[PDB]
């Protein structure tokens, strides 16, 4: 989904210019899981 | 200042998610169409979202004394501590 875009967005944060895919990938959950989130609190409005 | 303090600002400031990949996933919960504001406003707030992270990841790695990249058991105990400091959902 993410994993070359976010880790352009790693970089520009303060992460290595060549983040761990390890890393990028929890990293791609967790927003995956906060959209989520944001969409099921949105809706409720 | 020095080229990357300018490449690391300018893939800042230009990276973003692809707008097909939010839309796809706002959508597999609405279950139904959204507006490109909705991607695109959905955008910033998960780019901030990232942001929060990384700066958090970025502190604990130097905190425990490592340097990046950020390891896996950086991404996670940032995590915790923005829940304990109650700053992501």
């Amino acid at each position: 989904l993410f994993s070359k875009e976010l880790r352009c967005m790693m970089y520009g944060f303060g992460d290595d210019q060549n983040p761990y895919t390890e890393s990028v990938d929890i990293l791609e959950d967790l927003v995956i899981e906060f959209i989520t989130e944001m969409t099921h609190k949105a809706m409720s409005i | 200042f020095s080229e990357e303090q300018l490449n690391r600002y300018e893939m800042y400031r230009r990276s973003a998610f692809p707008k097909a990949a939010i839309k796809r996933l706002i959508q597999s919960i609405t279950g139904t169409s959204v507006s490109q504001n909705v991607v695109i406003a959905m955008s910033g707030i998960s780019k901030v979202f990232v942001g929060e992270v990384v700066e958090e990841a970025l502190d604990v790695c130097e905190k425990w004394g490592e340097m990046p990249p950020l390891q896996p058991k950086h991404m996670r105990e940032a995590v915790r501590r923005l829940k304990s400091k109650g700053q992501i959902p």
